[PDB]
């Protein structure tokens, strides 16, 4: 016959990204689940790093391959939409471009696989949500089970019982019925040395990262007070110029002592006039943040400070307080600035934390900050990210109610209906469905080779349960062995599932877009 | 000194290598030959990009290690002044005497007499080809300015111009007549001023009579125009060797302000001095003023009092045009301004072109004057510069055919009659020459077998070809066919030749043909 | 060593493997991307992590660095085609890259001047730009609507300007100066007239073509029947500075003999003007009074200074030529009217055309108070007239999906029947080039093109011709019922800028190295 020529080979540079790409994700197929491998990366600097993260070895991996370096954002992707399974994103892209190193080898092009990807990726989604459990926010008995059992990991355990209603009710309060994601940004996790784990507050307002003056005449407290953001510096006289102190006079001391309190008490009176009792000054290592002949002045009007903001917060302080960064003080106005009912600096051991209450802005919508305490440095550490996680799996259950359990359970319910679908189509197509069916056996697979359990053996009992179980068959690591994944407490979001196929096709997608690679400067 | 990396050449070895350089950049330039050959990029070291076809701009361009082939460098850079148009032509007929010389060295003969023999059959070529021109202002007038016209049109056919030819033919003819006169025959490129700016289009090029200068007239407040005044005598201009500022003496050059007294005298005085040498400007009657410098702040403001427009920075040799123009006179000082020193011409205004931000100055003339100002406007830079050089190649196409009234038809029939002339009187010369005649003759063979390869046609079989419409059927100039027509004779199509042109071009090529046989020898020294 | 500084000449074998294979190699690289299912490129730095990957064919060949000097000469037409639109710089290149590609066969196993290799694509390229006019279709449907939108369009032009005065009068001149051509719009069929002593409300159109001068002195005002002819020559002094000659005469009358034989020789000028029969003659020089006083004899009206613009412009109505020499008597392309009329406006004579010969035109006459009302206008009013034209050549589209293409195939293969011996390989190269465009975008889509642009052949060929490929389903469809359209001036601006872009590269027999900046 005559078909088209194909005077190019543009096929050598997508089977080596393809194979180049498999391997990477062959490295990581090996640290998936709790029982996975770990793997070690030697920094250039000699730093040695431990961890089973997908998220954490590909971003410290350098990857020169320009494919492979994609599985990042995948994975970034994975954490910030998800929140977990960035080692089941990367085995799932793997997974795909494995099946088509057999699909390029048939003469099929990469247009038509890429396209049969998205549509069985859209079609995966579907069989999930019918097959999934429908839980609602309204229901507050499954949203605290679901976050404490995902604590179990977690150093946090006794203690997680009363951890997951907070992160319940600070999601509630958020996630209104309709606004689908939520940026996590919005909750700031707090966390100092001292105190416990037990100890926990929500303060819905807002909470500081810093402590209050500690020098003579800070005040600490503060009552029915204004707060606003001042990237401006209280300091003595400080031209462009190069300047210094010499008294050689007894007269001198008197004159400039006098003339900074003057140049210092007009910064303070401006202040006064738009009624400002709190001050948040940016953090900067140029000069100092208010000087100590300042403070006695600001402690007569009653003007609260708390300095060293770092500038991380500069944006988050400017979104919940509804306030505005002042840069000078020419700037500075009583528009810009919020009305808090109490500003004050509490007290605790090794801490002292200072919170806001009644923000009183229609503006502000209900930003959370939660304040971490605990003894050990590993404890507050922890547990801002065990907390990230719980805030996640609730999260995916906003954008997308209801919850599949895991183990293995959605990657075969999806095989087992794409076998019989495959029987439906027709052409080039009909052998893609049963090839990606195949590539999603790749993740159960796995889950029974890390927790050393026999490989095929696992699988095929899942298999031959699941004529008579639907959801509850799946892979369990406490019971080492086939059992109801749902009376073990292991559940997961269908949001995860969701994002890490789709995101998987669209990769695999983007990589066979790509038939050369050209050095360009 | 300088012993190592000494090249040194021999009689049985150089004359070889000679005719090898020669072929090498002759074989380069036959591609570009004719209306039908390639334009090539080119940027000048100084930033200019255009794209040519033209020799003398390919050729300036080559820089090459090959002594042979410098020898065409230098006698391009002279035929540029005379003519510029016959770069290719020279070279391609120069090798096509050396590789016919170098047939003669294989068969016996002397390198010096093949100079003699191409200078005794260069001159037998001549009176042959007086013989079978023709004369234009003797034969018809009228087809004399459709000759002008249609021979630059040759020239701009294969340029961008064509579409908008009809207008830039008649300015070549009048930029040429200009500087001219008509017994004198001579034509200077200097006094043909060449220049063009980025917007507007080819369409709006005007032919300016006299100079240009690029000047805004100073202040934006003063008029962008002058009247002649109520019947005056043309339009006054002066024109300063010395700056405008308060004299100060060369054996001292030091000014002491003791105090605000005297810095307030001083200030006065300096103005003062700026309203002594402006009254000097309205003595003589001098409507602008043009000096070599800049002006103060001060200046613009009683200049603009008295509507006495300013010029600013002029080159000393733009000086020059501006007085012999508008008949003007150079005067060194400022009292000894007059009006019969100050520059006359018809008026002075300005111009603004398009979009361009210039917006420059034209002074004209009525009367025939000896400087001419071409100013090309065009969309972009490359068009600009590419239609600027294509109506300077019809400037020396003209500058030729009144140089001459007498021309020879061309489109290679000019060559098959010189050589159909020489190859007859070949065996009528006996000796050792005639084998010189012989090759001679055979060396014009080129340029119609060159431009029959660039045609698409048979250089063999077309060169036969003419050569039996010219000896069987009746003696007549008709050439290979350059640019797309029905049918042959180019006698028909009234293309023309210079007779001028086409003679300098055989003598330049001979005198270098001469001169590369005169060289045996190649030294080179090394680098210390 | 020739050249140097970076600056050197490839040879000849290998500066047309630059020209072609070298430049197939940088169409290669948007080739691939070409459609919306094109695939996509990887543009890699020295630090590697500054990387990123667009399917942009103008961000790909702008930033790749190219060592090829013939490769900088695409980078000069891709800015040729991104001033003309934003959009089709891939698919300029790629067309460009399959002209070359089997301008190798033209050259090898051809044997064809290259010259004529570009004659016969601009033979080929005038008959795929007629087909395209054919098979031009439009979305100005509901055209008696689209007239009243264009009135309106031209009065939100006239904000800001002069001209908002009378909005009512001004945009109806504007809105016929348009529809009214039935054809090209350019400003070139649209004269300006700049007069004084009146109010700009009282401009009226006409398409008789009103120029300022006059001609004759005792000449009638009308002329019947006209028949015009198109010259330019200098009846009068010719030789305009006759200062620094040197006439050698004995005697005065002996210098006027030689003008006496200068007018002899005016009659051979005369005599081939009477033998073409007409009564009126166009010149843009002067005319001495004795040639003149001939041509009231043979019944000649002698228009003069009529520059060039005007000439053109002369020519375009009455369907004449601007050759200003005479080849032959009885052989050119003349221009004639009906009804000459001289009339006065403005205190000034003007002539009125009547009755030209398949004319299609306007001439805008603006009244004006000052020469501030006038130069503003003209100004304001081309600006008008150049949104009416963008409506009237932009949304008119033709069929796509692969049919377009195709149908040009079908003209120059018409082309290719009838031409002469040379240029039969180079315009049949030409046809080949229009079916890989559908080719390769049935390339990247995944499906075989070999089998899909040989049946869209085989359809269009024997009736048909609005069949096109269907991409989504794999098949051929008609495009006028799937409504798959592209623009026309598209079309136009890849097939003039191919025509550019290989008038260029097919010359070069060596490749001068541009130096660097």
């Amino acid at each position: 016959n005559a078909t088209f020529k194909n005077k190019e080979k543009p096929q050598e540079v997508r089977k080596a990204n393809i194979i180049a790409a498999r391997s990477v994700a062959d490295a990581i197929r090996t640290s998936l689940g709790p029982k996975g491998m770990d793997k070690m990366i030697k920094t250039s600097r000699g730093e040695i790093i431990i961890s089973n993260d997908g998220h954490t070895i590909l971003k410290q991996m350098a990857i020169l391959h320009p494919v492979a370096r994609m599985l990042v954002e995948v994975s970034a992707a994975q954490d910030s939409e998800a929140g977990d399974g960035t080692t089941s994103v990367v085995i799932l892209t793997g997974a795909l471009l494995g099946a088509a190193e057999r699909l390029l080898n048939k003469g099929i092009h990469p247009t038509i696989i890429a396209d049969s990807f998205q549509s069985a990726a859209k079609r995966s989604v579907d069989i999930l949500l019918e097959m999934c459990h429908k839980v609602s926010l309204s229901d507050r008995e499954q949203l605290v089970r679901a976050a404490s059992t995902s604590l179990s990991s977690k150093i946090v355990s006794q203690y997680s019982s009363f951890l997951a209603p907070l992160a319940v009710d600070s999601v509630l309060k958020i996630s209104d019925e309709n606004s689908k994601n939520v940026d996590l940004n919005d909750i700031r996790l707090v966390k100092k040395v001292g105190g416990t784990i037990d100890d926990t507050e929500m303060i819905d307002g807002v909470v500081l990262t810093q402590t209050a003056i500690k020098s003579a005449g800070g005040p600490t407290r503060k009552e029915k007070a204004k707060i606003g953001l001042i990237q401006f510096q209280i300091s003595p006289p400080k031209p462009d110029t190069e300047n210094n102190i010499i008294v050689n006079d007894y007269r001198q001391m008197d004159k400039i002592l006098k003339e900074e309190r003057a140049y210092l008490l007009n910064i303070c009176k401006k202040i006064k006039k738009a009624k400002c009792n709190v001050l948040l000054i940016q953090k900067s290592i140029l000069r100092d943040a208010v000087n100590d002949l300042a403070l006695h002045f600001l402690s007569k009007l009653n003007i609260m400070v708390v300095k060293d903001i770092e500038r991380e917060e500069i944006e988050f302080l400017s979104k919940g307080l509804g306030c505005k960064p002042i840069a000078d003080i020419e700037l500075f106005t009583e528009d810009r600035l919020g009305s808090a009912d109490l500003v004050e600096e509490i007290d605790s051991d090794g801490s002292k934390i200072v919170r806001v209450t009644g923000i009183r802005n229609n503006n502000a919508r209900p930003t959370v900050s939660v304040v971490i305490r605990g003894a050990n440095n590993m404890i507050i550490d922890e547990t801002e990210r065990s907390l990230h996680d719980a805030l996640c799996v609730i999260r995916c259950l906003v954008k997308e109610r209801g919850l599949i359990a895991g183990g293995g359970a959605p990657e075969i319910e999806i095989s087992r209906r794409l076998s019989k679908e495959a029987r439906s189509m027709e052409g080039v197509q009909a052998f893609i469905w049963q090839e990606f069916a195949s590539a999603l056996e790749v993740i159960p697979t796995t889950l029974a080779e890390n927790a050393g359990l026999n490989s095929i053996k696992v699988v095929t009992e899942l298999r031959s349960k699941h004529e008579n179980g639907e959801l509850n068959d799946g892979i369990s690591v406490r019971r080492s062995g086939t059992t109801n994944t749902y009376e073990e407490h292991i559940l997961q979001p269908v949001l995860v599932s969701t994002s890490a196929i789709t995101l998987a096709s669209e990769c695999v997608k983007s990589i066979l877009r790509i038939d050369d690679i050209a050095f360009s400067r | 000194k300088d012993q190592g990396n000494k090249k040194r050449q021999h009689g049985l070895e150089a004359k070889k290598s000679h005719i090898l350089a020669a072929r090498s950049v002759a074989s380069i330039i036959k591609t570009s030959l004719g209306p039908r050959g390639l334009d090539k990029i080119l940027i000048s070291p100084d930033g200019e990009i255009t794209i040519t076809n033209d020799g003398a701009t390919i050729l300036s361009q080559m820089e090459l290690d090959n002594e042979i082939a410098k020898l065409l460098v230098q006698l391009s850079k002279s035929q540029d002044d005379e003519i510029g148009d016959g770069t290719t032509g020279v070279v391609v007929l120069a090798s096509a005497l050396l590789d016919q010389a170098l047939e003669l060295i294989q068969k016996g003969i002397h390198p010096i007499k093949i100079a003699n023999g191409f200078d005794e059959a260069a001159k037998l070529a001549i009176s042959k080809l007086e013989e079978t021109c023709d004369d234009i202002s003797a034969s018809n007038d009228e087809l004399f300015r459709d000759f002008l016209l249609r021979a630059a049109k040759t020239s701009l056919g294969s340029k961008i111009v064509s579409k908008d030819h009809d207008r830039f033919a008649e300015m070549a003819v009048e930029a040429v007549i200009n500087v001219m006169d008509k017994d004198r025959k001579d034509v200077d490129f200097d006094l043909i001023k060449m220049q063009g700016r980025v917007g507007g289009s080819i369409s709006d090029s005007k032919l300016i009579n006299g100079v240009i200068l690029d000047k805004d007239f100073s202040h934006p407040q003063m008029p962008k125009c002058v009247l002649p005044k109520e019947g005056s005598d043309g339009v006054k201009l002066a024109i300063l060797t010395c700056p405008f500022e308060p004299p100060k003496p060369k054996t001292k050059h030091k000014l002491d302000i003791s105090s605000v007294e005297e810095y307030q005298k001083l200030q006065t005085y300096e103005q003062d001095k700026f309203k002594e040498m402006i009254d000097d400007v309205k003595k003589a009657g001098a409507d602008v003023v043009i000096c070599q410098w800049g002006f103060d702040d001060e200046a613009n403001h009683l200049l603009l009092q008295n509507d006495l427009p300013a010029v600013r920075w002029v080159g000393g040799q733009e000086l020059e045009h501006i007085a012999i123009s508008t008949n003007g006179r150079i005067v060194p000082r400022f009292q000894d301004l007059s009006k019969d020193k100050l520059g006359t011409c018809s008026r002075i205004y300005e111009q603004e072109f398009g979009t361009t931000k210039d917006r420059m100055l034209i002074i004209e003339q009525s009367k025939e004057t000896k400087t001419v100002t071409c100013f090309v406007r065009g969309s972009n830079k490359m068009i600009v510069d590419e239609a600027e050089r294509a109506l300077h190649d019809s400037l020396c196409v003209v500058r030729n055919l009144v140089k001459d009234s007498r021309v020879v038809y061309g489109g290679g029939a000019a060559e098959v009659t010189m050589s159909l002339a020489v190859s007859e009187e070949a065996d009528k010369q006996r000796g050792i020459d005639q084998y010189a005649f012989r090759g001679f003759a055979q060396a014009l063979d080129t340029i119609p077998m060159t431009l029959a390869e660039n045609s698409g046609l048979d250089p063999i079989g077309t060169l036969s070809t003419l050569k039996s419409k010219q000896l069987k059927e009746k003696i007549s100039n008709i050439g290979v066919d350059c640019l797309g027509y029905g049918s042959n004779d180019m006698k028909e199509l009234f293309v023309v030749d210079p007779f001028i042109g086409k003679k300098q071009q055989i003598l330049l090529a001979t005198q270098l043909c001469r001169m590369i046989l005169k060289i045996d020898n190649v030294i080179i020294s090394g680098k210390d | 060593q020739i050249f140097g500084d970076q600056v050197t000449e490839e040879r000849a074998e290998n500066a047309r493997l630059s020209a072609f294979v070298g430049a197939i190699a940088v169409g290669d690289l948007v080739k691939s991307t070409l459609g919306p299912k094109g695939m996509d490129k990887l543009l890699q730095s020295a630090s590697s992590n500054t990387c990123m990957v667009t399917n942009d064919g103008a961000t790909i060949l702008k930033s790749i660095p190219l060592d090829n000097p013939a490769a900088k000469v695409l980078v000069n037409i891709s800015k040729v085609q991104d001033d003309e639109v934003g959009d089709g710089t891939t698919s300029v290149t790629v067309l460009s890259a399959e002209l070359l590609r089997e301008a190798e066969k033209l050259i090898d196993q051809s044997k064809i001047h290259p010259q004529t290799i570009i004659e016969g694509y601009r033979l080929a390229s005038a008959a795929a730009l007629d087909a395209l006019t054919k098979a031009a279709v439009d979305n100005s449907h509901d055209k008696t609507m689209f007239r009243e939108d264009l009135i309106h369009i031209a009065k939100t032009t006239l904000s800001s300007k002069i001209l908002s005065q009378d909005k009512d009068h001004f945009a109806e001149l504007a809105t016929n100066a348009i529809l009214r051509l039935k054809g090209s719009t350019n400003l070139e069929h649209i004269q300006i007239i700049k007069i004084l002593g009146g109010k700009l409300s009282d401009s009226f159109l006409d398409e008789g073509f009103i120029l300022a001068k006059k001609f004759g002195n005792n000449q009638p005002k009308r002329i019947e029947n006209a028949k015009i002819l198109i010259a330019n020559t200098t009846l009068d002094t010719d030789k305009v500075k006759i200062f620094g000659t040197k006439f050698k005469v004995d005697s005065t009358a002996k210098l006027a003999q030689l003008e006496k034989a200068e007018r002899e020789k005016m009659k051979n000028k005369i005599a081939k003007i009477s033998k073409f029969g007409i009564n009126t003659f166009i010149n843009r020089q002067l005319i001495y009074d004795y040639p003149e006083q001939l041509f009231t004899d043979l019944g000649i009206n002698s228009i003069e200074h009529a520059d060039f613009e005007g000439v053109e412009r002369l020519a375009l109505v009455t369907g004449g030529e601007v050759v200003s020499t005479f080849d032959e008597p009885s052989k050119c392309k003349l221009g004639e009217c009906d009804v000459i009329e001289e009339i006065m406006l403005g205190e000034q004579p003007f002539l009125k055309f009547s009755g030209c010969k398949a004319g299609e035109a306007c001439t805008i006459v603006l009244r004006g108070a000052t020469d501030q009302t006038l130069d503003e206008a003209e100004r304001s009013l081309h600006d008008a007239l150049s949104v009416l034209s963008q409506t009237t050549k932009e949304t008119r589209t033709v069929l796509g999906g692969g049919c377009a293409e195709m149908v040009m195939s079908k003209a120059v293969d018409t082309e290719a029947q009838n031409i002469d011996g040379k240029k039969s390989l180079a315009v049949e190269a030409f046809a080949r080039a229009l079916r890989q465009l559908p080719t390769i975008l049935a390339d990247n889509a995944g499906f075989d093109s070999s089998e899909l642009v040989s049946k869209l052949r085989s359809s269009i060929y024997n009736g048909i011709s609005t069949s096109g490929l269907d991409l989504n389903n794999g098949t051929i469809a008609d495009m006028r019922q799937l409504g798959i359209v592209e623009s026309y001036k598209l079309k136009r601006a890849v097939v003039s800028s191919a025509s550019e872009a290989a008038e260029v590269l097919l010359r070069v027999d060596n490749i001068i190295r541009a130096r660097p900046r």
